[PDB]
């Protein structure tokens, strides 16, 4: 009984590649397609939220995921990985942040520690890697507004925009050709919207798609009054109602 | 085949190779032979010198004042396993002032025994035994298999070619099962069933191991001139 | 590969006759049992003739009433001499008393089958242990890394064993002095040797009741040595 | 923790990752022992195939144990490193509870029953080094040298070397080496060691390093002029 | 059992190799190239980042240079994540030093730590080792400017100047022929940007496909300043050198 | 070939030890559904007693996990039990620990991570079972939450599983479309059970006697099966329809 | 406080002859001021022809003599039936004596 | 392939094969049975007599758990005793928390989620054995087999090893012929008759009948071994239906 | 064990430490060295439970030891001083704490200074020109106030010892049988064999 597995089922093969990294990416690869685009004054994630069979409520299945009130997440790849790490992420930034110094830990910082978790599953006994990549957007005061990948191997890259999984190339192309220094948010989510259109093959609406940003505090979000220090998260979920305003506009 | 690296698994058929190897290592041991009575228990074990030069062997250890056995297969692991019945046997004593009753001391055995065979990197004990003792319900000879199986018996051979022995008691039966009262007539009987196995050698007086334990009759070893007498 | 405890078909352990291969390869080592004492007798067997030969230490006092001699992977003997000498010591403090050759044997034989996945695999060393007590006398033991221990009044082990203990077959009968036993040890050990027996790459020992357990200098064995080419050319 | 018995014994009786081992030792950079009336000298190779080092900072190839003894190998350089922290902590632990430092012999024993200790352990391989572990026992002036190697055995040599091409060094000490007359001063000592090298190194430039030890903890390394003077010298007496 | 699916990461080959070592070191072979260069005056460190796209934000970024104190810092080659384990590591290492004895760690000291633990990683556990090669650029009061690189292997060595990651054997042979004993910072920071210039698998050199630091004592009296080059630093330090 | 025997990658980034469990499934070869009304939550499942000497009371794949969750699986029964038993533990712990009673949708979060664990986790197997949770909760209304072996989980309108599910999940698909709702707009738990056992009977195109299903419902603060007599009462009010 | 010890009174002597030796000890046993028994023997046979008393709070003296006479048990058990001499019985209490130093037997022994 | 080589391995078909082969194992032994009856449960053996040099009546294969609990298996005999001692060690600790012996539903899953437990991991082995148990608790009487899958249910009757076919089929008729119930004494003398028709498919050697019960009425709700002339009795009647 | 002194001067530290060891109501020894070696040019005195200081003495000697020969380098007094400062701490809160006082006086080659440390059982460091642990102080820092000074030579060092031995011979109540004189400098420790 328990684990006698505590050697690596991660090594190097001869040509120097880690084989369940590079598998765990194809994965990824297969993945349904997510973004992240950085305004200047605001971030925006999206994906598709492609169904099971319409008999599954879709709204009960979160693929944003707010994990301190200015930081959010959004993944391609396998979701039961996503949401165990979602779990961590939101621990971590208790247990080895906010329970020392008081406040929530800024992004690179949080991201940081997502990333040596998954790191260890490329190293540790008796694991396999995540089968996922994140994207991160987030805002603390000292760093402003940004946006990390996290790759199954535990790297992570700062972004003005990307995409990952499924049709992450072509996305990526259509971002490089729409993104400036100067984008303002309302910019960015519609150019989001845009992006998000070639790679979803049925409907596109608001229950199809699900989309979050990082923007100004919502006080309306807070649940209390009378401490003008906090002004409530900068993480904001769109609503279905928000998303079809705007595809009209499009 | 494909199914005999180690005891934890099973074969298409349901065996378990390992232990049928196990098993195998007994077969080649020199043949002992337990019989009894009413009154007395007497284990006879033909021993195995390495060459002209050398000791034969012991193959019978006492466990506790009334209980005791022989062996046939891997010493050490019955090094293990007297030693483990001779705290059992303790512990039952000191703790219930009780002697320990021949049939725990068998399904105490079996447990231990099976307990090598379910798991992954041990391996089941290569050795056999044949446990004799008196106790509150009289004489009882046991046969333990490192499969874990345990058997009581009237009398009983293991080693190579115990067969013989094994035939000549099964026919000899209705005979030394009443021996009761008469220490040598039962070691004689038990000479004679050891003699059917032997083959281009004859017992001499370094060869020979007999035990006897039975009621008025603490569990002892004769070796040397104490068993020149039944040569 | 497979478990480092399993049986072979023929009911063997894999890894306990490999060890026995080893062993095979080892120097050679002899010992003789004589009323008068037991003597013990190794090839040192030197790689080059730039080593030291008087740093080979294939001979060892585990007490002053028991000695032991090894042949194979001797590296693999040292904690086993290191647990030797600990329990005799131990039993010492324990019944101020001597610990008996026969118990002292077991104590060691008792670590060589604790290993699998205790220790990684068995020991590569056969070891001959000689001593004496006051209950049943001088006595020689050869331990084997099966676990098994045998009495013997005479023993050779290593790559010369086979044909030494044909050798030992003949010429031991129970009346040897101790004089006539280091002499046969030289004897056979002159045979089977791949170099030329001197007193150099051999060593010899014994132990009695009266002085315990010696190693013999250079010196006294360079004159046995001699002794015996003068024996040996007389017939 | 990790089980796995990684040293084991094959058919023909062999313990293949003890003799890999030796492999990784043959592949190491040579080094070589040689004992005179009155002190030891440790010669180490030095592979020229790396320029641009820097030689302040580089980890030297001969390491004191105490100020008594040094320990030079072939083989791996990390696995050397672990040895030597061993042989460093259990030469203070010697002084503090016999009050005494190490003798030469008991060191070497120390550090061949580690590597042994490697050969027979669940989880772990055996380290790749042999080892050349020289100096004076306290308040002795008998010079010692000794050899470790990755299966546990040690023993005593009048001069030995280890590493690549360590079988024609050892052929050169063999006919080289008069046991009835060892190097009867430093200088000569020196010599006959730097010869041995120059049987198997290159141009004796920054390819060789000396370090000599004497009685009462006195050891010093040579600089390359130093040993550029015997390399010059040897080469002169050659030409015959 | 589990022992059918054991790499067995720690053994040896018939040769006397360690095959994970030996992959690894393979692996790190494809890594954006590393450069450090040290001047009697200071240390240049410059490294080349993987294959960089346009939308990568450059100025918050951090892939091949690391801050393990204020004296010492590394340029890597390899799995980044690997080397962000090693890299706190080594920094509280740094600090633990510094609380016991009060004083900045040695650089080698440091350097043999972390060494160390790789080590560890060849001989036992039965893990894969850390895909990571070093450069170590540090200053102490005992040697002054070091150099050291260490290896998946553990092995340690110091350097005047040397490379890690993509084609070391070309950017070797460069170094070994421009540089000189005597050589000011100034002159090493463009030995540094002209040989990966030439060893580079890209197109060009540009300001966005490099980082770039240096060790000097150039702040004021006895002290010492790291300087992690921001983006439009590396630009002007490029076209000064007339590299663009 | 070693990256199918434990859940490790292949080179094309599937889990075959998780799809082979998915296999195992279906291995009972019986077909489960669940609908939700107004103020319930109903589950349905094919019961098959093939032996004569079994005792029929005891062959069930419905277990009441909680007072108020309800839980139907689909595969074996040994990993069944399994999964039903720690889901108890949780849920009881769960409602020790935070004071209230765990949520549907919260047990079906904790299995489906726990079930993650073994498609990461080597030593580990996955479960060969697809977990069906039902109540009504307290906080969401009827609810139905389903986890399988590689630890997905969703929420419900209505599901079915086992070899038939496709057949009645475009059933229920259907009536859906048509009803323009997410629910059985019905008044009675009987009603929403009779609805449940007829689309069943229409999508398998087979007939039902009372030992031929096993019926679990979750109302308001309990959950219930119901026993052959109460099947009957429901069985002869579909046929005078 | 649960106070772990007592004492049974009693007293016990032990004189050795030229080829023999005496171990006698009273047959009562006590608690205060009243009597448990009058017949409860404190010398025992222990084999090996050792005769044992560990006079002073019963529960010990029990404990002891029940350890030693499993020592001898034992000692036959390892050592191919030898004899326990008497010098080796002392040694062998000694060490069951003090490996109980830090909460010891409180008896006095006499064998 | 090679899925059959490794426990808790899900081989393409969605199977464990291990836990197949260790049915194999169980499909060796030799038969045992059990019969529900009125207001208890009855537990019959075969046990293969290899020689005359057995002592009769003295190798017990019938387990007790607990004082209410009677417990059979075919296949592995050391498996078996293995199973048991777990059960013991688990209606130990049930009665040491909540008082009452424990329930032989709640005592059935017990062993079940045990056996499972053997399935679940490649480091042990599955049990080689199909256990049928039983007994009577506070509510009536209980007939279970659990297979080494860890599968088990409830019971009319049960029978498994070599001649499980035939005793199927022998309780199949019984269940149809007396759907009113049999009784203890009845279920006892039944049992005989069909280990003595079921010992036909392991009829080379000759074998001993051994029998347990428990009955609410006949024993006091406590397992209990049939011996001596209810035993005889059985034995008899059984002889009497073979001819 | 008891009294311990030291004086830093222009170019040296002195170490003055009592040679009396008392057990009960008999001196067993009238010269007893309370004093380790750490390094060529750093020494460390110490007082306090009986057994304690010689342990805790030669524990960190062996660790200082250690160190120099696995760098082949002298380490500072100050970060020898910071080494024995935490160790001491961690030993407070052990759950049986070393019950030991320590002063340390070193020559640091690389500024070119005397350096003397006093540092007691709790792990309270001080560098200072003159020390004392224990009841000594209650006498000597007073006098030493009044006739030290910064620039002192070697021989007005012993000069100003002299008259603090004094003091203590005249007012302390105990016998603690003279003292052993010790100088670190530049060229490293040595023993003033007369006083």
């Amino acid at each position: 009984m328990t684990d006698r597995y505590s050697f690596s089922l991660t090594t190097f093969s001869p040509s120097g590649k880690l084989g369940q990294i590079d598998y765990a990416l194809t994965a990824v690869k297969q993945g349904v397609t997510s973004l992240g685009i950085k305004a200047t004054n605001g971030v925006v994630i999206a994906t598709e939220k492609k169904s099971s069979s319409p008999l599954a409520m879709s709204e009960t299945l979160s693929k944003v995921s707010l994990l301190t009130p200015d930081i959010g997440a959004v993944y391609s790849g396998m979701g039961p990985d996503y949401r165990v790490l979602v779990d961590k992420s939101r621990k971590v930034a208790h247990t080895s942040y906010k329970r020392i110094y008081g406040e929530y830990p800024p992004t690179k910082l949080l991201v940081s520690e997502v990333a040596k978790i998954m790191q260890e599953a490329t190293q540790s006994g008796g694991v396999r890697p995540f089968g996922v990549s994140l994207l991160i957007a987030g805002h603390d005061e000292f760093n402003g507004f940004s946006l990390y990948q996290v790759d199954p191997s535990g790297s992570y890259f700062p972004w003005k925009a990307t995409a990952i999984g499924k049709g992450s190339v072509a996305a990526k192309t259509f971002l490089e050709k729409r993104w400036n220094d100067e984008l303002e948010l309302e910019d960015a989510i519609h150019i989001a919207l845009l992006t998000l259109k070639e790679s979803v093959e049925g409907e596109f609406n608001g229950d199809t798609i699900e989309l979050a940003i990082i923007g100004d505090e919502n006080p309306d979000l807070l649940g209390y009054t009378g401490i003008p220090t906090d002004k409530g998260p900068r993480f904001r979920k769109l609503t279905s109602q928000e998303i079809n305003d705007r595809l009209e506009a499009l | 085949n494909n199914y005999d690296g180690d005891t934890v698994t099973f074969s298409p058929t349901g065996r378990l190779f390992q232990v049928e190897y196990a098993l195998e290592a007994i077969k080649q041991g020199s043949v002992t032979v337990g019989l009894r009575s009413n009154t007395h228990a007497v284990l006879v074990a033909l021993k195995r010198n390495a060459d002209e030069l050398s000791s034969y062997q012991k193959k019978i250890i006492k466990c506790d004042e009334h209980m005791g056995l022989s062996l046939a297969g891997l010493a050490p692991d019955a090094r293990v396993l007297s030693n483990y019945l001779r705290q059992q046997c303790n512990y039952s004593s000191l703790v219930f002032n009780r002697k320990l009753a021949v049939e725990r001391a068998g399904h105490l055995l079996c447990d231990k025994a099976q307990k090598n065979t379910q798991s992954y990197g041990g391996r089941p004990y290569g050795v056999g035994l044949l446990i004799i003792g008196y106790d509150k319900s009289g004489a009882h000879l046991l046969e333990f298999q490192p499969s874990g199986n345990v058997t009581e018996l009237y009398g009983t051979a293991i080693g190579a070619r115990s067969q013989g022995a094994k035939t000549y008691l099964e026919r000899t039966l209705d005979t030394f099962i009443k021996i009761d009262g008469n220490p040598d007539e039962l070691i004689k009987a038990g000479v004679e069933a050891i003699s059917q196995s032997l083959r281009d050698e004859s017992l001499t007086v370094d060869n020979l191991s007999i035990a006897i334990v039975g009621k008025d009759t603490p569990f002892t070893i004769y070796d040397g001139e104490a068993v020149a007498k039944y040569i | 590969d497979r478990g480092v405890s399993t049986f072979s078909p023929e009911g063997r352990l894999f890894q306990v006759e490999y060890s026995l291969e080893a062993i095979k390869l080892g120097s050679t080592a002899i010992g003789i049992a004589t009323k008068e004492g037991v003597v013990l007798g190794v090839e040192k067997r030197a790689t080059s003739p730039l080593l030291e030969s008087d740093s080979i230490e294939k001979i060892v006092e585990i007490d002053r009433h028991i000695g032991c001699a090894m042949s194979g992977l001797t590296a693999d003997a040292r904690s086993m001499i290191e647990h030797a000498r600990t329990a005799a010591v131990t039993h010492n403090l324990y019944y101020d008393e001597d610990i008996n050759v026969e118990s002292l044997t077991q104590s060691v034989c008792d670590l060589a089958l604790r290993f699998g996945e205790l220790m990684s695999r068995p020991f590569g060393v056969a070891l001959l242990i000689a001593g004496h007590d006051a209950d049943d006398g001088y006595q020689l033991f050869h331990a084997e890394p099966s676990g098994t221990f045998y009495r013997y009044n005479a023993k050779a082990i290593g790559s010369g064993s086979e044909g030494a203990q044909a050798e030992l077959l003949n010429e031991w009968h129970s009346s040897l002095t101790l004089k006539e036993a280091e002499l046969l040890v030289l004897k056979i050990l002159k045979q089977v040797m791949e170099e030329k027996l001197d007193e150099n790459n051999a060593q010899l020992s014994c132990i009695t009741k009266q002085d315990g357990f010696k190693i013999y200098d250079n010196e006294k064995t360079a004159e046995l040595i001699k002794e015996l080419k003068e024996k040996e050319a007389a017939e | 923790g990790y089980d796995r018995a990684l040293s084991i014994f094959s058919p023909d009786g062999h313990i293949f990752q003890v003799e890999y081992a030796l492999e990784a030792v043959k592949r190491g950079t040579c080094a070589v022992g040689v004992k005179g009336k009155n002190c030891v000298v440790l010669g180490c190779e030095r592979r020229s195939t790396l320029k641009l080092q820097d030689t302040r900072i580089t980890p030297s190839k001969v390491s004191k144990i105490d100020s008594h003894v040094v320990l030079s190998f072939s083989g791996l350089n990390a696995d050397s490193r672990i040895l030597i922290e061993k042989a460093r902590v259990e030469a203070q632990s010697h002084r503090l509870t016999l009050e005494d430092p190490v003798t030469v012999e008991y060191l070497t024993r120390y550090v061949a029953g580690v590597q042994q200790r490697y050969t027979q352990s669940g989880g772990v391989r055996p380290f790749g080094v042999s080892t050349l572990i020289a100096g004076f026992d306290p308040r002795d002036d008998e010079p010692k040298l000794y050899q470790t190697e990755p299966s546990g055995i040690y023993s005593s040599w009048s001069a030995q070397t280890i590493g690549r091409n360590s079988k024609t060094v050892r052929e050169f000490l063999e006919k080289n080496y008069d046991r009835k007359e060892p190097p009867a001063t430093v200088e000569e000592c020196v010599k006959l060691t730097v010869r041995s090298l120059l049987e198997v190194v290159q141009t004796g430039a920054k390819n060789i390093e000396i370090t000599v030890v004497k009685p009462d903890s006195d050891i010093v390394a040579l600089s390359s002029e130093e040993i550029n003077q015997y390399v010059t010298q040897i080469e002169q007496e050659k030409q015959e | 059992g589990s022992r059918r699916y054991d790499s067995r990461t720690t053994i040896f080959s018939p040769e006397g190799r360690l095959y994970q070592v030996e992959y690894a070191l393979e692996s790190i072979s494809h890594a954006g190239t590393a450069i450090g260069i040290m001047a009697s005056d200071g240390i240049v460190l410059a490294a080349e980042r993987k294959v960089t796209s346009t939308l990568l934000e450059q100025d918050t970024s951090t892939e091949k240079l690391y801050k393990l104190n204020d004296k010492i810092a590394v340029a890597v080659a390899g799995l980044t994540a690997d080397a962000e384990i090693l890299i706190n590591t080594a920094r509280i290492h740094a600090q633990n030093y510094l609380k016991t004895y009060n004083e900045d760690i040695p650089v080698e000291i440091l350097v043999r730590r972390l060494s160390d633990i790789k080590q560890g990683y060849t001989q036992h556990g039965g893990l894969r080792p850390f895909g990571v090669s070093f450069i170590y650029a540090g200053y102490d009061d005992r040697y002054g400017y070091q150099l050291y690189t260490s290896n998946p292997s553990g092995n340690y060595t110091g350097w005047k100047a040397i490379s890690v990651g993509a084609n070391t054997s070309a950017a070797q042979t460069l170094l070994q022929m421009d540089y000189k004993d005597d050589m000011k910072v100034d002159d090493a920071i463009e030995l540094a940007l002209k040989t990966l210039s030439k060893t580079t698998d890209s197109s060009a050199l540009t300001y966005d496909r490099l980082e770039f630091a240096t060790i000097r004592k150039g702040a004021n009296d006895g002290e010492v300043y790291q300087k992690i080059f921001k983006p439009q630093e590396i630009k002007d330090i490029l076209v000064k050198t007339g590299i663009t | 070939g070693y990256d199918r025997h434990i859940t490790i990658f292949s080179p094309e980034g599937r889990l075959y030890q998780v799809e082979y469990a998915f296999k195992a499934t279906n291995q009972t070869n019986i077909n489960s559904l669940a609908v939700r009304g107004k103020d319930c939550t109903v589950v349905i499942s094919q019961k098959k007693v093939p032996d004569k000497l079994l005792d029929p009371t005891t062959v069930s794949y419905i277990f009441c996990i909680s007072r108020t969750i309800g839980m139907v699986v689909n595969g074996p029964i040994p990993d069944a039990r399994n999964a039903a038993l720690r889901a108890k533990a949780e849920a009881a712990e769960f409602r020790y620990k935070y004071g209230y009673d765990m949520p549907c949708d919260v047990l079906a979060k904790r299995m489906a991570n726990l079930s993650q664990i073994y498609t990461q986790r080597a030593y580990m197997r996955p479960l060969g079972v697809i977990l069906t949770f039902v109540s009504v909760d307290e906080e969401l209304g009827p609810s139905i939450y389903k986890t399988d072996p590689a630890g997905y989980y969703v929420g419900y309108k209505a599901t079915a599983t086992g070899p038939k599910q496709q057949e009645i999940t475009t059933n229920l698909e259907n009536h859906f479309k048509k009803s323009k709702i997410d629910h059985i707009n019905e008044e009675s738990w009987e009603k929403v059970v009779e609805f449940a056992i007829t689309h069943m009977i229409d999508a398998l195109g087979t007939e039902f006697s009372k030992n031929d299903l096993e019926v679990g419902v979750a109302t308001k603060d309990k959950f219930f099966t119901l026993s052959a007599e109460n099947i009957e009462e429901r069985l002869v009010a579909i046929a005078e329809q | 406080q649960f106070n772990p010890y007592g004492d049974n009174g009693g007293t016990i002597l032990g004189i050795a002859g030229e080829d023999f030796a005496v171990l006698a000890g009273d047959t009562r046993n006590i608690t205060d001021y009243s009597i448990n028994s009058r017949y409860e023997p404190k010398v025992f046979d222990c084999g090996d022809n050792i005769v044992m008393s560990a006079n002073g709070f019963a529960a010990d003296g029990d404990a002891l003599v029940k350890r030693f006479k499993n020592s001898v048990k034992w000692y036959h058990f390892d050592h191919n039936d030898k004899k326990l001499s008497i010098n080796s019985a002392a040694r062998n209490i000694q060490h069951l004596l003090y490996g109980k130093r830090f909460f010891p037997y409180y008896v006095h022994t006499i064998i | 392939t090679g899925y059959d080589l490794s426990n808790s391995v899900f081989s393409p078909d969605g199977r464990n094969f291990q836990v197949e082969y260790a049915v194999k194992a169980v499909e060796n032994g030799t038969t045992s049975i059990g019969i529900k009856c009125n207001d208890g449960v009855v537990f019959a053996v075969e046990k293969l007599i290899t020689s005359k040099l057995l002592v009769p009546q003295k190798n017990v294969k019938i387990q007790v758990v607990d004082r209410h609990i009677g417990c059979v298996y075919s296949g592995l005999i050391p498996d078996g005793r293995h199973l048991v001692n777990r059960g013991r060690e688990e209606a130990a600790s049930f009665k040491k928390l909540y008082k009452t012996p424990i329930p032989i539903p709640a005592f059935a899953d017990r062993l079940g989620q045990y056996v499972q437990a053997h399935t679940l991991y490649n480091s042990v082995r599955p049990f080689g054995v199909s256990t049928i148990f039983g007994g009577v608790d506070k509510n009536g009487a209980h007939l279970y087999m659990l297979e080494p899958s860890g599968s088990y249910w409830g019971y009319k009757g049960a029978a498994t090893g070599k001649g499980r076919q035939s005793a199927k089929a022998e309780l199949e008729k019984l269940v149809d012929h007396h759907p009113e119930g049999l009784s203890a004494r009845e279920a006892v003398k039944q049992a005989a008759k069909i280990i003595y028709l079921a010992h036909e498919d392991n009829k080379e050697k000759d074998f001993e009948l051994e029998i347990s019960w428990c009955s609410l009425s006949e024993t006091n709700g406590l397992h209990k071994f049939v011996k001596g002339d209810l035993l005889q009795e059985a034995i008899d009647f059984a002889q009497k239906e073979i001819n | 064990m008891d009294i311990i002194l030291g004086i830093r001067v222009q170019d040296s530290v002195i170490l003055a430490s009592s040679k009396a060891v008392t057990r009960g109501i008999s001196v067993l020894k009238d010269s007893d060295d309370k004093t380790r070696q750490l390094s060529p040019h750093t020494l460390m005195s110490f007082a306090g439970e009986a057994g304690d200081t010689v342990q805790f003495a030669e524990y960190i000697q062996a660790n200082i030891q250690l160190y120099s020969i696995r760098e082949d380098y002298e380490l500072s007094p100050q970060a020898v001083s910071s080494f024995v400062r935490q160790e001491l701490a961690k030993s407070i809160r052990s759950r049986r704490p070393y019950q030991v006082n320590v002063l340390i006086g070193g020559y640091d080659k690389k500024k070119n200074k005397p350096e003397l440390y006093q540092i007691d059982y709790l792990g309270t460091k001080v560098e200072l020109p003159y020390g004392a642990h224990g009841y000594s102080g209650f006498y000597t820092f007073s006098l030493l106030d009044h006739h030290y000074r910064p620039d002192m030579t070697t021989e007005e060092g012993l000069d100003l010892l002299k008259l603090c031995v004094q003091e203590l011979e005249k007012r302390m109540p105990m016998d603690f049988k003279g003292v052993i004189v010790k100088i670190v400098d530049k060229d490293g420790i040595r023993q003033v064999d007369d006083f």
